[PDB]
């Protein structure tokens, strides 16, 4: 239930692409 | 073109109906109806001042007050079950929710929610929180919506009728919708007799309605209270109430006939109809005035009877009215079949020929005219055979012959009797084996199921499903049953309550998926089933046995009626299946196979 | 305590209102209770029953009905300091 | 149609933007879904029930 | 003036039943 | 609900979104609030998810 | 109603017959 996409039910809300984040 | 109905909100009529219903004495109901009618008449007088040929009348509200008498509108096609389904679909209620089950299973009192037999009350309770408090639909709009619904049902348009019902629901209050439901079911339960309503409307409203069989004509012609109709009699192309016959006393016939010769004729099992012929135009009307011309035809070019019976009429008969019975004549056996085969019309009365009225004429003149109006042809149109008799012995012999011929009784008529529409016994009597005591063979059988009642008998068992027992092996009791028929009448209210209490604790719900082993059903499944070891033996005075595909035994009883819930006999003394077969084969159907000796 | 009882009574009044809105009627009619109002109840009490309640007399009511609370308050005070 | 602060989109504008974004997301991701827009509280009415 | 104006809005015999308890205390 | 019924396909999710900035739409009249609550409950049983 | 007989409702409860009761 938590994290489910509000636009497409049944699919988890994909995290936005972060590219490369150097530590 | 202005109509009073358009200016009359439906709320006023609903409030008047509720006030009439709640009243216990007829005086208050009459007062309320008189006040409403006076207000309507005052509005009518104030509205039309310089307009001629005013076609407005009380019909828009008169039809709603007595939906059962509506004839202009076609059959609605929606009843308690269909109406409940439509309400569930439109309101978007859950299919398996409490409200949906209560509406569908309105007869079941397990919900113990107010009334348990009145569908209207349950619908009102369900709709109280879903509808507004004040409506906005007038009588004219409601009538238009009802006519649209009737046409939709006749026009095979489910979407349009659904839309009309949705509009009615969305534009009415809880009380208004309850009254609409009651009108649709055609059962208002006002408590005031139809004759009282007609008398309040006009002095001779009932007679005119019987003569014409149309509310619109009665409302229009009998509008003013002081201005009545000088004469009222059967008219062409106007259905009139048929003349019925009362129960016949078996040892007072002479006293009933005033000591004169009387006609006796074998009683026919068919459908009562009245035919009006005007030149090349035919109009067929049923017992209740419903138009059957479509089935029998309006012109010789179409129909099932007129195209073939037109040739039987004489050249000098341009205007005619006949009253008779319709039966199914089989030419292979050349005989009539009780309710290849062709429609056959047996005529027994003539109330009008040419430009004269036979209503007030004596029966002898009517019979002579009927014999001298057309030439009968066997199989299509014929004349009932009347035999003269003046002693009780002849009546007994005629009844014996009718029983021996597997007929359905005899009819006795007085030569001087006149035709009076809607009269239950004025010279016409019927003698059948049912009325005579002891001629019939009583059928004692067990009770295996019951159904919940409707209306007054809401929270109790109103009708029951009975079964006969099989033949067990010697020294063993019967544990297998086959359903025979259903019995709903014959038990008094006190006796019915006592029987229900005696088996109230032993009642067990019936599940279709898991039918009981002891009781095996066919197509009809009782709502509640009771095991056979604890049950009462009910006695039924069945008229005849007919082939039924809805029961395991394959046969059912015509006109079943309970005579007594015998207590001396136990549950194991019911009839056997072999006994049922022997009884069926004793006389090939009809149970009446014993003569009358006095 | 009076404040707690008043709020509990208000909650029960809300429950009664919800029950009435549900579309139900009481089996009897004598059990019907008019809505509770703190201001009206306090005014009626002060006007009617205050003279009798305020009558301490010889102190018997104080030792008859106000001793458990007195003991509890004294215990709380001594525990605090 | 009233904004507490200045230069801030009104609630109606925000709702319209969100509906448009959802429409675009549905078109790109799954165009077979069904979307509807209904306004209440207005003066004109357009319903199958004539509410 | 519209529809609002034209429309507005000993005998017998006494019977007695004696109910007597059959409890032990009686 | 009528709009949902009008659909003829098979719906795996029936959802409603309410864009409003009023927390007390029906305060003057209590009957309207009761009717709204009953309708919302009926929609919930029918299988409609409201946000 | 006060004084109604418990045996026959609708009739006043007849007082017992005293006769002659000489006063003081
Ligand atoms: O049982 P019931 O009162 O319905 O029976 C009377 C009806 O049956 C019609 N009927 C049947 N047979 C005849 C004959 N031979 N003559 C006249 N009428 C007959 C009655 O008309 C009535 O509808």
């Amino acid at each position: 239930c938590p994290g489910e996409s509000l636009i497409n039910p049944g699919f988890k809300s994909k995290k936005p692409a972060g590219g490369v984040d150097f530590d | 073109s202005q109509t009073v109905a358009s200016h009359v909100p439906f709320a006023d009529l609903c409030s008047t109906l509720e006030r009439i219903q709640k009243s216990k004495g007829r005086a208050e109901k009459i007062r309320h109806f008189r006040e409403f009618l006076d207000s309507w008449r005052k509005f009518h007088d104030a509205l039309h001042k310089n307009h001629k040929d005013v076609t407005d009348s009380f019909y828009p509200a008169m039809r709603l007050i007595l939906p059962q008498l509506e004839r202009e509108r076609m059959a609605y096609g929606i009843k308690e079950t269909m109406l409940a389904k439509l309400y569930i679909e439109l309101l978007n209620l859950p299919r398996d929710g409490k409200d949906a089950l209560k509406l569908l299973n309105y007869r079941t009192p397990t919900g113990t929610h107010g009334d348990a037999g009145d569908f209207a009350m349950i619908a009102y309770f369900v709709l109280k929180p879903r509808c507004l408090q004040k409506g906005s639909l007038t009588i004219q709009q409601v009538n238009d919506l009802l006519d649209s619904i009737a046409s939709n049902n006749s026009a095979k348009r489910k979407d349009l009728i659904k839309k009309s019902l949705l509009q009615l629901i969305t534009q009415s209050s809880a009380l208004e919708q309850k009254w609409l439901i009651r009108m649709i079911i055609k059962d208002l339960k006002l408590g005031v007799s139809q004759q009282t309503i007609f008398s309040v409307f006009h002095n001779d409203a009932a007679e005119l309605h019987n003569v014409t069989t149309d509310l619109e004509k009665v409302c229009r012609q009998l509008h003013d209270p002081s201005v009545g109709l000088s004469d009222i009699s059967i008219t062409l192309f106007s259905a009139f109430k048929p003349m019925l016959a009362a129960i016949a006393d078996i040892e007072h016939i002479e006293k009933d006939m005033k000591h004169q010769s009387f006609y006796i004729e074998t009683k026919l099992d068919g459908e009562r109809m009245q035919m009006h012929k005007d030149g090349d135009v035919y109009k067929y009307f049923s017992r209740n005035g419903y138009n059957y011309t479509d089935q029998f035809g309006a012109s010789p070019t179409e129909g099932s009877l007129t195209p073939f019976i037109h040739n039987a009429f004489k050249a000098d008969i341009q205007i005619c009215i006949l009253d008779g019975e319709m039966m199914a004549y089989n030419p292979n056996t050349q005989t009539f079949m009780q309710k290849d085969l062709q429609t056959c019309y047996c005529v027994f009365d003539v109330l009008m020929v040419n430009n004269k009225k036979l209503g007030h004429e004596t029966l002898r003149k009517r019979y002579e005219i009927l014999s001298s109006i057309f030439t009968p042809i066997p199989g299509r149109i014929e004349i009932v055979q009347k035999t003269q008799a003046h002693t009780k012995n002849e009546v007994i012999d005629a009844l014996n012959e009718a029983i021996d011929k597997r007929e359905e009784g005899i009819m006795v008529k007085q030569p001087l009797s006149i035709y009076k529409p809607d009269k239950r016994g004025e010279g016409w009597l019927k003698i059948k084996p049912e009325y005579v005591s002891g001629l019939m063979d009583e059928l004692d059988i067990l009770i295996v199921g019951g159904y919940w009642g409707k209306g007054s008998r809401g929270g109790m068992m109103s009708h029951f499903l009975c079964a006969v027992a099989e033949k067990p092996p010697p020294g063993e009791k019967p544990s297998v049953f086959h359903t025979l028929s259903r019995v709903g009448s014959g038990c008094t209210m006190k006796e019915l309550y006592d029987l229900g209490l005696k088996l109230a604790k032993y009642w067990k719900p019936f599940h279709r998926k898991a039918p009981p082993s002891s009781i095996l059903c066919g197509t009809e499944k009782p709502e509640v089933y009771i095991e056979p070891c604890n049950s009462v033996i009910v006695q039924i005075k069945a008229a005849e046995i007919v082939p039924s595909d809805m029961y395991k035994t394959g046969c059912t009883l015509r006109f079943p009626r309970i005579e007594k819930i015998r207590d001396d006999k136990e549950w194991h003394e019911c009839m056997t299946l072999d006994d049922l077969e022997q009884l069926r084969g004793k006389a090939s159907g009809k149970l009446a196979s014993k003569h009358l000796y006095i | 305590q009076v404040r707690e009882l008043a709020t509990l009574l208000h909650m029960k009044d809300l429950e009664i209102q919800d029950y009435q809105e549900s579309g139900a009627t009481l089996i009897r009619d004598r059990l019907k209770t008019e809505p509770f109002e703190e201001n009206s109840f306090l005014e009626q009490f002060m006007i009617e029953k205050l003279p009798e309640a305020c009558s301490i007399g010889d102190g018997k009511p104080f030792v008859m009905n106000l001793q458990d609370l007195y003991m509890a308050v004294t215990t709380q005070e001594v525990q605090v300091g | 149609f009233e904004s507490q602060s200045e230069d801030e989109l009104t609630p109606f504008d925000m709702s319209i933007q969100c509906i448009q974004s959802v429409y675009i997301s549905k078109i790109i991701s799954s165009d077979r879904d069904l979307l509807a827009v209904v306004f209440y509280g207005t003066e004109k009415d357009k319903n199958s029930v004539n509410f | 003036s519209g529809w609002e104006s034209y429309y507005k809005t000993y005998s017998g015999r006494d019977s007695l039943i004696f109910l007597v308890d059959a409890s032990k205390a009686m | 609900a009528n709009l949902f019924s009008d659909v003829q396909f098979k719906m795996s999710h029936k959802r409603i979104m309410l864009f409003t900035n009023e927390d007390n739409p029906h305060g003057n009249d209590s009957a309207k609030a009761s009717r709204a609550r009953t309708k919302a409950g009926d929609l919930r049983d029918t299988g409609i998810f409201l946000d």
